[PDB]
């Protein structure tokens, strides 16, 4: 099971 | 050999030292000594003391995002490394440390369950950051921290070192707190040729630093440690899922086509040391798209790559295998088929979602996926219509599939007998000179001579030309001629009282480009 | 032994891997690479062992392989080498073995003190430490092309094994192998950057801190064998003069109430230059390659750089950027000569030392501000950076004073080291009429351990599927959440620990809750 991404922090 | 007080006293008096390489945490390795691990919190942790170093010494950029990272993935969010940092002082607090008694390599193993992830990200990297740095290939032990088990294939994890790898999990059983005395942390990732598809679709490295020639010097150390020291085609066969339904037929057609034996292999039910011996003599590998490929770079030079995709699944879209055989010095061809025949794939939708179902997906998007003739592009990592596809079974059109590889392999497959010369670079041009001319106030001849390359006096090469580029001192714009002689005189265009910029370049054979020598200048 | 090299060479060839993703972050270990001493060439040999990691095609010569010395892309200092196959050794003479591991590159101006420090001091420190053995068994092997240049001594403190030139290389042999060598400098310890594409000033991300130049510092001091308050001048005699000297002097001692001593590099010792200068509470002087000792000061002296007229102290900041580097600890104060009676402009001196249109010249004496401008030969900025200067004293005294308020030096001054926290742990959230969040997190590991004075949490809402967020700075470990709040959503909340309103830790991982 492939590690994917945690969720990606607002650029804003 | 450890005196176990004095250490205490280095790493309570001096703390921890770190130097590391690049100047971004995705082209980052890190040497440290007395780098500790809290085996409680499951966090490193840097102790300042008098001696401490820390370069790069980032601040709060230390986390924009993290030091650097511990897989070979780029820029993977969770397969970050960092530390917290302590006054070594505060080891009055601590229980006391162990002391761990050997050099350590430090990494995340990225997918360990998969054979194409195990030797791409992880063993082909480890074993050349082992041999970035003196005397770790001997001497270093592997920590694994990504927290995964042994997995399938920890056998070939135990091949890159003599001692045995530990993981996360049977640290804490070393002791609370952890110290390395001498510790490497990260991994190359030089010999990387995929990307798996976090930013953009799945697909080659951009920049690709690696050659079959670093590939297969690896895989003749993994042959040696596997005991691997009448031409056959290799069907590499699956057993559990993406399945060839006609692999009987298959086998037989391809023997009568190619008046070679064929012959069947799979991982689950061969040693294998047995499965790179097959493969490193085959002239001829078939198999489904799948992490079985990845032993394509055991094949010899001149063998033949053909790789098969089920239905809806673009060839182009899913390149690991067709990137690693065409690599500049793989010296492997490569062929893909795609089932484009509706009739001859078999769905598995009432499957678990990791297995391709999309039986838990609205009647909507399943009614979409099923009408879909090719997967839309996507990211990594759980795409439904993506692993709808990919785990469909194949009946192999076989009169398309002969006409698919006779397209690329004219008779015979594999390495009938070439010999495999490295290509080389030609050196700078030496000494180039020149001298003008005027014959009007429009007028002038620019001449312009050189010596061949230094390491030319010492090859034969069949093609040896010079490419020359002409600017004028003030311009943007340049002209390039190529030339077979080591002179030429420029006439078009060339002006008395002029200053002309030249650069002269060999190129051996066409396509190997030397350097530029340093800028002629030509005063008219 | 002999016929085992050579026969492990002319089978096996070449060997090279090496770190980072472009030639100018890059650094190579190689074993069996060789060199033609007259064509000043290196040489991969390709046999059947040879590996060439990163293996580049046609873009190793885009530009190069590295560079080899730490000053960025600079087109004459590039590494490569030629390649052969490792059979054309029956052409050329037996090569000489080199049996020492090697370390390789280029020094950039080895007649200027702070290149020396700067570019090749600090670089080769650290660089030998980022190889394990090297340290303590490298030889380096200079090969730039200069001689031992003014400062011999210093390189070779940095090594117990007597480094070598190009020229003596020559002298070795017509063909030399290296069993084992490394090529390349890591430039994180740089700082400045001297002009040579935008005007020069601060490398733009800089990765050094004063501890790792003060560790350095430290380990010359023990080389050259060095370990009642006063201000230390550091004085120039050939050129870019302070003619007031005296006068200096004895207004530096009335008014800061200390003994004052002048210090020069041709008359001292270098060990003694260093013994006044890291016990010195003030360090006066003119801008030049004599300030980088500065790094030797001790925690809370400060700097005084004195600039002629015409040189903005702005534009020209290699020592300013030094002593204002985080944990350098050091105070930092330019003075500019705004008076042109105290100015000695030299136009009569060979353009070495700053012949033209007499319109151009004209130009360059009405001008106010040296302009901006790049490297190296810009005669308006040689002209005016070595006019000698009268230091007008009220005016260095009252600007000096600005930032020194009483007596300098490290009088009475303690500081720490700045440590982050860690990641706070086993956050938690909680959804609810009203819609409601609550959030709750423990204290990070390594804040058990520590007293520190101010301990804040930054927290980030998102509604998901939105590029933005509401920040909070919380002093309390939980929080519940009102203003913005909607039924049936899912939030994002980020949470990272603050020491002391700027020591910003990581955000731990994302806290995902709907309502
Ligand atoms: C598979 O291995 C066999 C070894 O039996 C290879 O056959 C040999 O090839 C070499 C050429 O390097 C010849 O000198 C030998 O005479 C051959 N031995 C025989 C025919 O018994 C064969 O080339 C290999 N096949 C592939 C595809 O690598
Ligand atoms: O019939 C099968 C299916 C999978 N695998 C192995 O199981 C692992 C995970 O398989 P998956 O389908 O997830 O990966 P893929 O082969 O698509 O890369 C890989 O090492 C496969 O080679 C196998 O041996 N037989
Ligand atoms: O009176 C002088 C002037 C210069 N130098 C040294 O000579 C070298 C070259 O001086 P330059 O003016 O070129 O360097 P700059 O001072 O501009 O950095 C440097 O190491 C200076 O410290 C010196 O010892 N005495
Ligand atoms: C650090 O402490 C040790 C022993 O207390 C001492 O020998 C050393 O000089 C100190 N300083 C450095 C920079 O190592
Ligand atoms: C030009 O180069 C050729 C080799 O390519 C050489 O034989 C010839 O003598 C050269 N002519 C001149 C005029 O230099
Ligand atoms: C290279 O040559 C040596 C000596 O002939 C041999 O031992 C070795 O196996 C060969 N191949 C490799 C990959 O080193
Ligand atoms: C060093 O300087 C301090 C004050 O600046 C002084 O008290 C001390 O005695 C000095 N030591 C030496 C050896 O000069
Ligand atoms: C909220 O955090 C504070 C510390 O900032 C703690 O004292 C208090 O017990 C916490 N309250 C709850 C309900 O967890
Ligand atoms: C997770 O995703 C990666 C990238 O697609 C695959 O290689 C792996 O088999 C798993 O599906």
């Amino acid at each position: 099971q492939t590690p994917t991404l945690g969720p990606i922090q607002p650029t804003r | 050999r450890i005196d176990y007080p004095k250490a205490l006293q280095i790493l309570t008096e001096g703390g921890t030292h770190m130097v590391c390489t690049g100047r971004t945490h995705t082209d980052r390795l890190c040497r440290f000594k007395w780098l500790c691990y809290s085996s409680e919190a499951e966090e490193f942790i840097f102790f300042h003391g008098n001696a401490s170093v820390m370069l790069p010494s980032l601040g709060s950029r230390r986390f924009q995002p993290a030091l650097l990272d511990l897989s070979t993935v780029e820029d993977h969010n969770t397969q970050y490394f960092n530390f917290v940092e302590l006054p070594a002082a505060a080891l009055r607090f601590m229980p006391k440390p162990v002391f761990v008694p050997d050099v350590a390599l430090i990494a995340n193993r990225f997918n360990p369950d998969n054979l194409m992830h195990v030797f791409h990200d992880d063993l082909l990297p480890l074993f050349y950051t082992l041999r970035q740095f003196p005397g770790l290939a001997r001497e270093a032990r592997l920590f694994f921290m990504e927290g995964w088990g042994e997995g399938a294939h920890f056998d070939l994890y135990k091949l890159l070192s003599p001692k045995q790898p530990l993981l996360r999990a049977q640290l804490k059983a070393l002791g609370r707190l952890l110290c390395f005395s001498h510790a490497f942390v990260g991994l190359s990732k030089v010999t990387t040729w995929y990307q798996y598809g976090f930013v953009q679709p799945q697909g080659p490295k951009a920049n690709i630093l690696v050659s079959g020639n670093e590939i297969r010097q690896f895989a003749h150390f993994l042959m040696e440690k596997l005991n691997v020291s009448e031409e056959y085609i290799l069907v590499f066969s699956r057993t559990q899922n993406r399945l060839i339904l006609n692999e009987a037929e298959l086998l037989l057609a391809l023997a009568q086509e190619f008046q070679m034996k064929t012959v069947t292999v799979s991982l689950e039910d061969h040693a294998f040391a047995d499965v790179v011996r097959l493969v490193s003599n085959a002239s001829m590998l078939v198999s489904m798209h799948g992490a079985q490929l990845v032993t394509a770079l055991f094949l010899p030079r001149g063998a033949a790559v053909v790789e098969l995709f089920p239905y809806a699944v673009n060839p182009d879209h899913y390149t690991p295998y067709k990137t690693l055989a065409t690599l500049p010095g793989m010296d492997l061809q490569y062929i893909a088929w795609q089932n484009t025949m509706p009739e001859n794939t078999v769905t598995h939708p009432e499957r678990p979602w990791d297995q391709g179902g999309i039986a838990h997906l609205d009647r909507a998007e399943q009614a979409r996926i099923l009408q879909s003739r090719e997967v839309p592009r996507h990211l990594c990592c759980r795409n439904p219509e993506w692993l709808f596809r990919i785990y469909q079974d194949t009946k192999v059109d076989i009169p398309s599939l002969i006409q698919t590889i006779r397209r690329v392999v004219k008779g015979h497959p594999g390495p009938r007998k070439q010999k495999w010369t490295v290509s080389l670079y030609p050196g700078k041009v030496r000494e180039a000179r020149c001298q003008a001319s005027v014959q009007g106030a429009s007028e002038a001849r620019l001449s312009v001579s050189w010596q061949i390359p230094w390491n030319l006096k010492y090859l034969k090469v069949r093609e040896v030309k010079y490419e020359v580029w002409l600017q004028e001192q003030g311009e943007n714009t340049y002209v390039p001629y190529m030339l077979a002689l080591q002179n030429h005189t420029f006439t078009e265009n060339i002006k008395p009282f002029t200053t002309y910029l030249v650069w002269i370049r060999c190129i051996f054979n066409k396509t190997l480009l030397g350097p530029f020598a340093d800028v002629l200048v030509c005063s008219t």
